[PDB]
């Protein structure tokens, strides 16, 4: 039996539409926040990014004259 | 058809007008034809120039497309101002306004491209390096003549 | 302005007009519907602020500011109905709606396909020709001289008659074919 | 007050906004039902030609005739060479013609000199 | 190698079967659509085995198999080139069409043409993988006619609306205008080169290579709707669904992008034509994102999401990174093809209602719908670990780190935030809220068809970008090595643009009413270009069309 | 060639003493053998012309052009029984004795070996197409076009006459095999200038050039269909085919003379394409779309290079086809509708599922949609105009915007939109007229697999 | 990014170009400077059919990575440390250009105060 028009009210549900629809939204959340705990650096940041002013001239090679 | 419903010269005389009004089938005081600076319009009737878009769409209409009806005496350019063509019916923002934003808007944009391409932003870094003298035999260097020395150093 | 039966527009018609197209365009402006209709019944109040007025020159003065408001505050893109001129499916189904003399174009192979329907769209035919001279005969005589004032046509007056100009407003293409 | 609205060649003014339409006087009242009583025989004398069953074809519109008419038949036997008509065939018909000719023949010079000093990379060109 | 080139030709053989299955018909079809959704299914499984054991090596080749002309020193051969891009591009292409044909036998259940729907659409996915597959020039002509005829007949679907042969005809007009350029770059590589063949093209590398790449960035302006080309692909939205679905989201209007992805080698050694793509691209993807945040149509809204898309792929381009716009391509496909498939089902559930200010209270009405709309927004704005993240973010870390124009990045950026707002603006008057649409509910989805068809492409959307960027290999050096202010510049700007649009919805429940701003008046009306240019152009042609042309020279003077 | 030739006029007692029910599937049967016998042309070769006698020869240029005048005549009789139903019978076979002998002059003007039986047969087509088109037109009022082919004689074939009885006097003969080795360079003087414009005009007028077009969307008005299947399909590609020729003969002073009438087409065809876009008439229409198309084999024959003359003629075939298809289409509303006005009929779509297909497609080969040989023609065409020129390519690509645009306005008006009330005589389509439409369109579809044959000598 | 503003806002004189740069010797400052080590021969990554953008000093982690991501087929997540370990090397490549850049930065503050000394003083 199919989902019947109803008027000025809440149209009928199918308990597997509520299910399927759920279920997506948690294979979503699930895929984000299993990527999120894996990963954690396409996000964030994979490498640090270092200070240039934190680099001695000995290294760089500044002779004080 | 025959040719006293057909198109003639430039009426100069009132009752040459009004035997074109009664033959284009509409008002004599409505009834004004292009001005005979020879440019061939004959005793046409200079409609109005109002696009078929602005019409009334739910008056019931013999050409409901076009909408347009039997007898009535078309524009000239009635081929130009179909719905699938040129219209000529009211805007929300005034012709010249629309104009000034649209021509503010497109060379203050590529104004904007031409400031950051005068100033082009990168990355607080060194040239990329690359070995075996710039790559100097994949780029196409020959094999018979030897380039500079491309030396890069650690760092 | 521009009306099958009257030439122009009464000031009651102007005012309803403009009071629709207001409300319309609102709803467009304001597209929650509990404020809508708190904003609707608020110009309902200025609507019926000057209903009654009886000076139809200061009537026309306010009936036309009062369009520089609505023109001034329209909305671009109003809400129009799908299938209202302006629509998204407007005039859609438009490529599906074949006349019905095309069916008398038919070969039999397929008219005898389908023999009660066009066994009655004879008797249909039938009808319609020995209307219409009846029907011509009634116009001639009801129509003034100079041709008639207006396009409204008169109703079928005597019992067994049809309305004159009847057949291609009854076997017109339904809207969803 | 408002910002009043300005009408355009492609921007037409409202109905709404146009003062003419709110005439209330009788001389307008004579040209609307005369509008309105040439469109009702005129729709009257389409109508009864369209819904006729005796007639099976095309109900023929001699304002589209006379259109089509006017649209190609009418051009020259009302044609007066003027100063008006000369200048105009004369700015749209010689004019374009002239430009694109000392275009093509400045590019096509340039092209030319460039290739007899050898200075044109022609190197690949064997397709022409 | 006889298994790779056999399966390619498979592929497209089988699509052109139901052609000569449909045009040698006596009999009425035992569900003629469910055959064309059963073959393109079986010709995506076929071209999956030439993609993974191209995965596996890297294979790529040619298949000049079927001489055609000679003219005197060009060879004119049927030749199929599969790199890269095809192993790529072709079951993506397939997949989403399988898609859209499993949703359409649902939406256009209703047409008594739906034969000759199915006929055109897999018409245009032949003209496309004919497209995308080419190795010259004139193949490549071929397809890129073809996909703008279909797109025709796709438009005026509905022939007898005026609109639809308006904006069908408009469309037409636009890509002509594209294809200007595209003829101007075959005459450049034919006289100065003596090829149509990308071969050729790429071995001889020529130089001077800027009026070549300025008629190739001309074709994807027609093609791809950049700005000054670009109103045709809101124009376009007058057609059914399933085709501003397939055809004008995710396959056809990449074909621009998908030229100039494809002349990576010259456009990687000429600056000026990558400042010039930077330049347009930008412009476009600010354009059409800042007219999508003021307008109620939603299949318009998706239009111009779609446009700004294709603006940051022409802007991904423009900093010599045509792989990840290629990636974007792939990835831009599953969740802008899902997005028109939620909206189209909204509007078949609704009655054929698009305008958004009369939708509302359809999160749990319509659950699937809504799940699916929520997840392929999320998708658009780079939500993390979605597939629109493995490609948009890391056009941004590469769009920030680069020698860039300053002004391109910075529009990007506010683009970047639009989509986010567009995003929820959808969400919001569609999905959220208390109900607009009239009295006698409908709403129905429970159709496998429908379903089934949303949910393969979820499965897209959710995985592909993941399993794609792990399966493809490196072409360029990725730009991993930036400040956190810099890494973390896409998702804050996008979370910006989500703050930024709920306090703009949230000043919507409020009773004042407001009017309306310059601005506001600027974005409705399209940045005034469709009001203004589709007036004038035609007249200034159509006049000079009749008074000049016909009437005062070729009537009477001449 | 008189195994051609001989058939053709066999075709005259074939329809004298034909019965009297039986002189169309006669004529359409032979004619279509002929046709077929007419495949035995393509014997080329890469060096040599096909070289019959003293009188006749023919090399790549003129095979397809001879083919196609001989696949015209079965479509011409098709197209042109019609209407003709309620004609006498002895006028009926007088329309397609003067069918024939059109046919029977083309098939040796394009194998003329020699220059001044060119001229003989090229000014001998005249006569028949003009009592075709006057005696069979249903309407005549031509106080404009009196004067013109005034002109047309003045500045056209009579210089042509003068001019090649002059080179039959200085170089001794007008054989074209003789005059390919015995040419001499034409210099710089004013007797040369005059010579050239000599040799030129009158197959500028022919061909048409821009701003000399104002007979074309006359005479293909005030025709039958038959006069206009053979205007647009054959009968302007003699112009063409005598530039392929004459210009020989027009080295290197072409090189400069040139210039003045490149413009007249290089702006000509942004007029006519653009003419198009404001046209009432549909076959004026197709009328202005065959001067838009001609004015690039114009082009190509005056730049003279391999890639143009290639072009030149693959355009020259596949307009032809084209535009004979697209004046049949034009008649199949017309003889029901009975009026050329082209927002009189709409939204046929609607009624004629298959014809439509038919208009769809001929609207596709006429903006050059490839892989068809328009589209090879066009394209081949803006590639050496390119060579010539690198701005050229504007007024190419413009052209081919406004050449769209036309075509499917031609589509969309037509067939598109809402269907006219007031027209209730379109019936369905009869099986002659698809057939029409499928033997124009079948041999267009084919030559698209198989371009070699129509690309002229120097492919 | 804060360097952007200073080389438009302030001057450009004492900012290094991004253009051409280094304006100054590497032996400038460097006693006895060691070259830079290319560990993949050129006929290997020949062979390995690189692009012409990767062939940088560290291709070899690329080698590497390629060849496991060949041999790995169809388990396309089983070679992330080789992808790690030249996604690392890049980094410390892209850090020595960071270092050459603070270099030129430096030098050209030697010059710009060197050139201030010598007007305070002479
Ligand atoms: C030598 C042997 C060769 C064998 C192979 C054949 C080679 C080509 C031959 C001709 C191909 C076209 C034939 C059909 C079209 C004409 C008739 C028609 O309209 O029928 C509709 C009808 C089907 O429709 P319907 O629903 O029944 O009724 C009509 C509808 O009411 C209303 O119709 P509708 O609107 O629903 O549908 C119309 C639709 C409308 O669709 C379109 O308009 C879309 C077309 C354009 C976009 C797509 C194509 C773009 C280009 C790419 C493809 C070409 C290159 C591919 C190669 C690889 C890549 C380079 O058209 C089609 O579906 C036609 C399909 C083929 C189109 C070809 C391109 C036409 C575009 C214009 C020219 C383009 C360049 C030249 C192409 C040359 C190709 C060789 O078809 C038939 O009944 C078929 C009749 C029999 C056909 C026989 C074909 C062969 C004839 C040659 C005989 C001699 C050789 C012997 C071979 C015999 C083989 C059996
Ligand atoms: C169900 C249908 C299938 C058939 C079933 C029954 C037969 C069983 C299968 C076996 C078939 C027979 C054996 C194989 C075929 C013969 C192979 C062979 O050598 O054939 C000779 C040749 C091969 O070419 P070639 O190189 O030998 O010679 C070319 C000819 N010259 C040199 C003169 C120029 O022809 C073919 O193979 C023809 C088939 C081609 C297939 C593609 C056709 C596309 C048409 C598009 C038209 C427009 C093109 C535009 C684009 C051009 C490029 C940009
Ligand atoms: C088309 C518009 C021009 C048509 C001109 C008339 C036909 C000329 C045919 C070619 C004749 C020829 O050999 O010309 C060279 C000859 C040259 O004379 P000649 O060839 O006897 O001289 C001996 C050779 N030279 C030149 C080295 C001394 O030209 C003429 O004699 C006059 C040519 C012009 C004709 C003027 C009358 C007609 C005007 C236009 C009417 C249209
Ligand atoms: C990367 C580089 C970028 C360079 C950018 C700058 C160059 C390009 C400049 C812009 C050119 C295109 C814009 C102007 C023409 C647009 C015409 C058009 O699209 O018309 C659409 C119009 C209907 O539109 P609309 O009002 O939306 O309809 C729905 C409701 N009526 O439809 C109609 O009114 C029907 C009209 C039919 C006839 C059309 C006549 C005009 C033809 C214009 C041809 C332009 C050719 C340009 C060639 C350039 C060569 C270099
Ligand atoms: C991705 C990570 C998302 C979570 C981190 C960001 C959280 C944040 O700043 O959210 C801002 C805002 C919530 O704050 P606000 O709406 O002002 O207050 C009412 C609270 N329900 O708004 C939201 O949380 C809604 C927007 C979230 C965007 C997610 C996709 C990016
Ligand atoms: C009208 C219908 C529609 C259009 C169809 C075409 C009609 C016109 C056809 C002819 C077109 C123009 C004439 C051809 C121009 C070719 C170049 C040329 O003659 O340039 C002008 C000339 C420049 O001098 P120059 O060429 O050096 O003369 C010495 C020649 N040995 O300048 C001069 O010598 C000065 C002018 C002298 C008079 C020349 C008259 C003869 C040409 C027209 C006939
Ligand atoms: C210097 O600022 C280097 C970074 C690149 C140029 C400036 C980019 C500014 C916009 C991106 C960061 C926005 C953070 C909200």
């Amino acid at each position: 039996a199919h989902i019947e028009p109803r008027y000025r009210q809440f149209p009928q549900l199918t308990r597997s539409q509520v299910i399927q629809a759920e279920f997506f939204s948690a294979t979503m959340w699930f895929w984000i926040l299993w990527r999120f705990w894996h990963d954690s650096d396409a996000v964030l940041g994979h490498f640090p990014y270092p200070d240039p002013s934190q680099w001695t001239d000995e290294e760089l090679g500044i002779p004080p004259d | 058809i025959t040719k006293d419903m057909l198109p003639g010269p430039y009426p100069k005389t009132p009752e040459e007008r009004a035997a074109a009004a009664k033959k284009y089938n509409m008002r004599v005081e409505d009834y004004e034809p292009y001005p005979d600076d020879g440019m061939g319009y004959g005793d046409y009737p200079k409609l109005p120039d109002r696009s078929q878009q602005e019409r009334d769409p739910w008056y019931d209409w013999d050409h409901p497309d076009l909408r347009l009806n039997w007898g009535e005496p078309m524009h000239w350019d009635l081929d130009m101002y179909i719905r699938n063509r040129v219209d000529t019916s009211p805007t929300p923002v005034n012709w010249n306004l629309m104009c000034k934003h649209l021509f503010g808007f497109v060379a203050f944009m590529l104004f904007m491209f031409w400031v950051g391409e005068t100033y082009p932003t990168y990355q607080p870094v060194g040239p990329k390096q690359y070995p075996y003298n710039n790559l100097y035999l994949e780029r196409g260097g020959d094999p018979n003549k030897e380039p500079e020395p491309v030396v890069h150093y650690e760092i | 302005a521009f009306l099958p039966s009257a030439a122009y527009l009464t000031h009651q018609q102007k005012v309803l007009q403009l009071y629709k197209r207001a409300l319309r365009h609102l709803e467009s402006r304001c597209v929650h519907r509990d404020k809508y209709r708190y904003f609707a019944c608020l110009l309902r109040a200025r609507f019926d602020e000057h209903k009654n007025e009886k000076d139809m020159v200061k009537a026309t003065q306010l009936l036309r500011e009062a369009e520089k408001e609505f023109w001034h505050g329209q909305h671009p893109q109003p809400y129009i109905f799908p299938e209202s001129p302006g629509g998204t499916s407007y005039e859609r189904y438009e490529c599906y709606k074949v006349p019905e003399w095309c069916l008398d174009d038919w070969h039999p192979s397929e008219k005898a396909m389908y023999p009660d329907y066009f066994a009655k769209r004879e008797q249909w035919k039938k009808l319609r020709r020995e209307s219409w001279e009846r029907e011509v005969k009634q116009l001639q005589e009801e129509t003034p001289v100079g041709g008639p004032r207006t396009e409204a046509l008169p109703p079928a007056r005597k019992q067994g008659d049809l309305p004159p100009l009847w057949w291609h407003i009854v076997t017109r293409p339904r809207e969803r074919p | 007050s408002f910002p009043k609205y300005e009408p355009s060649r492609l921007a037409s003014l409202p109905t709404t906004l146009d003062p003419a339409e709110y005439d209330i006087s009788s001389e307008t009242r004579k040209a609307q039902a005369e509008r309105l009583a040439i469109r009702s025989r005129l729709k009257r004398e389409y109508q009864l030609q369209y819904n006729d069953p005796s007639r099976r074809g095309v109900v023929e519109d001699p304002a589209l005739i006379r259109w089509t008419c006017a649209r190609s038949a009418n051009v020259y036997p009302n044609f007066r060479p003027n100063t008006k008509t000369s200048l105009l065939g004369a700015l749209f018909g010689i004019g374009p013609l002239i430009f694109w000719y000392y275009v093509f023949k400045t590019d096509r010079d340039r092209k030319e000199k460039l290739i007899q000093e050898g200075k044109l990379d022609r190197t690949f060109n064997i397709s022409y | 190698m006889n298994l790779f080139s056999s399966l390619t030709l498979v592929t497209l053989i089988l699509l052109t079967m139901p052609i000569a299955a449909i045009n040698f018909n006596t009999h009425k079809f035992t569900n003629y659509p469910l055959y064309v959704k059963t073959t393109i299914s079986c010709a995506f499984i076929t071209s999956m085995i030439p993609t993974m054991m191209f995965i596996h090596t890297g294979q790529e080749m040619i298949i000049s198999n079927w001489h055609w002309l000679t003219i005197q020193t060009l060879k004119l051969s049927l030749s199929f080139k599969m790199d890269f891009f095809s192993m790529m591009f072709v079951p993506v292409a397939l997949f989403v069409t399988w898609s859209i044909m499993e949703f359409s036998m649902w939406y256009m259940h209703s047409d008594p043409n739906i034969n000759q729907f199915f006929k055109y659409l897999l018409l245009f996915l032949i003209t496309m993988l004919i497209l995308v597959t080419a190795n010259n020039l004139f193949q490549l002509f071929i397809g890129w006619e073809g996909v703008g005829i279909m797109s025709f007949l796709l438009i005026g679907w509905w022939y007898g609306r005026t609109d639809a042969n308006t904006a069908a005809l408009q469309a037409i007009l636009y890509n002509r205008i594209g294809d200007i350029g595209f003829i101007l770059a075959m005459a450049w590589f034919l006289i100065n080169l003596n090829t149509w063949d990308l071969q050729q093209i790429f071995m001889l590398n020529p130089n001077d290579s800027n009026l070549p790449l300025m008629g190739l960035i001309l074709a994807a302006t027609g093609k791809s709707a950049q700005f000054g080309l670009h109103p045709w692909l809101p124009s376009a939205m007058e057609g059914p669904t399933p085709v501003s679905a397939l055809l004008h989201s995710s396959t056809m209007v990449v074909a621009g992008i998908f030229l100039l992805i494809r002349f990576y080698p010259l456009t990687e050694n000429n600056k000026f034509g990558q400042s010039i793509m930077l330049c347009l691209g930008a412009m476009t993807t600010l354009f059409t994102a800042m007219c999508a945040l003021t307008q109620n149509d939603i299949k318009k809204i998706i239009a111009f999401s779609t446009s700004s898309q294709l603006g940051l792929m022409m802007v991904t381009i423009g900093i010599n990174q045509p792989h990840l716009a290629f990636l974007h391509i792939c990835t831009h496909a599953f969740f802008k093809a899902m997005l028109f498939m939620c909206s189209g089902s909204i509007i078949h559930s609704l009655n054929d209602e698009q305008d958004i200010r009369k939708m509302g209270g359809l999160f749990k009405a319509m659950p699937f719908t809504t799940t699916a709309l929520i997840i392929g927004s999320l998708a658009l704005t780079g939500m993390p670990f979605l597939t629109g993240f493995y490609s948009k973010d890391l056009i941004i870390e590469s769009a920030n780190t680069s020698y860039t124009n300053a002004w391109a990045l910075l529009m990007t950026l506010v683009a970047t935030s639009f989509t986010a707002i567009y995003s929820t603006r959808i969400i919001f008057f569609a999905l959220l809220g208390q109900p607009r649409f009239p009295t006698l509910i409908n709403i129905n989805e429970n159709n496998p068809f429908l379903i089934n068809s949303i949910k393969r492409l979820l499965i897209g959307s959710l995985f592909a970008g993941f399993i794609i960027s792990n399966n493809i290999p490196p072409m360029t050096i990725p730009q991993m090595t930036m400040p956190h202010y810099l890494k973390m510049t896409a998702l804050t700007v996008t979370i910006l643009g989500f703050i930024l649009a709920l306090e703009i919805s949230n000043t919507t429940h409020y009773l004042k009413f407001n009017y309306p701003s310059n601005t506001f008046k600027f974005s409705n009306l399209l940045g005034y270009y469709p009001t203004i240019m589709h007036r004038l152009t035609p007249y200034m042609n159509l006049t000079m069309s009749q008074k000049s042309a016909s009437s005062l020279l070729d009537l009477i003077w001449l | 060639m008189l195994k051609y030739i001989i058939p053709t006029m066999m075709l005259m007692p074939l329809t004298w003493l034909s019965k009297n029910s039986m002189i169309w599937i006669n004529t359409t049967l032979h004619s279509l053998l002929i046709s077929l016998t007419s495949l035995l042309l393509l014997n080329q070769f890469g060096d040599n012309s096909l070289n019959f006698s003293l009188t006749f020869f023919s090399d790549s240029l003129s095979t397809p052009l001879l083919i196609l005048t001989m696949w015209l005549l079965p479509l011409m009789l098709m197209a042109s029984q019609h209407h003709l139903s309620k004609e006498n019978l002895a006028r009926k076979k007088l329309f397609i004795s003067m069918l024939i002998l059109l046919q029977l002059f083309l098939i040796m003007t394009f194998t003329a070996t020699e220059l001044i039986f060119f001229y003989i047969m090229f000014e001998a087509t005249l006569v028949p197409t003009l009592i075709i088109i006057t005696r069979w037109g249903n309407q005549t009022e031509r106080l404009n076009a009196g004067l013109y082919f005034l002109f047309y004689t003045l500045a056209g074939s009579l210089p042509l006459l003068v001019a090649l009885i002059y080179i039959q006097n200085t170089m001794g003969s007008l054989n074209f095999l003789i005059l390919q080795y015995w040419v001499q360079p034409m210099p710089n003087s004013w007797s040369n200038t005059f010579m050239w414009l000599a040799c030129m005009m009158a197959f500028m007028v022919k061909m048409p050039l821009y701003g000399l077009h104002l007979w074309l969307p006359k005479a293909h008005v005030e025709a039958p269909i038959a006069g206009s299947m053979v205007l647009a399909a054959i009968l302007l590609k003699l112009g063409g085919y005598g530039m392929m020729r004459i210009t020989l003969l027009l080295n290197p002073i072409t090189d400069f003379m040139a210039y003045p009438f490149i413009m007249l087409s290089l702006w000509g065809m942004i007029m006519t394409s653009s003419i198009c876009l404001r046209q009432t008439d549909l076959k004026s229409l197709i009328a202005y779309s065959s001067v838009s198309h001609m004015a690039l084999v114009i082009v190509a024959i005056l730049i003279q290079t391999p890639w143009s003359y290639m072009g030149a003629t693959a355009l020259m075939i596949a307009h032809g086809l084209t535009s004979s298809m697209l004046f049949c289409l034009a008649n199949s509303n017309y003889e029901r509708v009975h009026s050329r006005t082209m927002i009189l009929a709409r939204g046929l779509q609607t009624l004629l599922p298959l014809m439509a297909a038919w208009w769809l497609l001929a609207s596709l080969t006429n903006l050059a949609l490839p892989p068809s040989i328009n589209l090879i023609g066009e394209l081949f065409v803006v590639m050496s105009t390119f060579s010539w020129s690198n701005i050229t390519i504007i007024l190419m690509g413009l052209n081919m915007v406004i050449t769209a645009l036309y075509s499917l306005y031609m589509l969309i008006t037509t067939q598109r939109g809402k269907h006219t009330h007031h027209i209730n005589n379109i019936l369905p389509s009869f099986t002659r007229e698809n057939a029409l439409m499928s033997l124009h369109m079948l041999p267009l579809l084919l030559l698209s697999l198989n371009p070699k044959i129509i690309l002229g000598p120097l492919y | 990014g804060a360097h952007l503003a200073r080389r438009y806002l302030g001057d450009a004189s004492v900012e290094p170009e991004p253009l051409r740069m280094p304006t100054f010797p590497p032996d400038y400052g460097f006693p006895e400077r060691k070259e830079r080590e290319m560990v993949a021969t050129q006929q290997e990554m020949n062979d390995a059919q690189l692009v012409l953008q990767q062939r940088d000093y560290c291709a070899h982690y690329l080698i590497r990575f390629l060849k496991c991501k060949r041999d790995s087929f169809p388990n396309f997540l089983a070679c992330k440390h080789e992808q790690h370990d030249w996604d690392y090397c890049e980094h410390l490549d892209y850090v020595k250009r960071m270092k050459e850049f603070e270099r030129e930065r430096r030098l050209l503050q030697r010059k710009k105060r060197r050139e201030q000394r010598e007007a305070d003083m002479a």
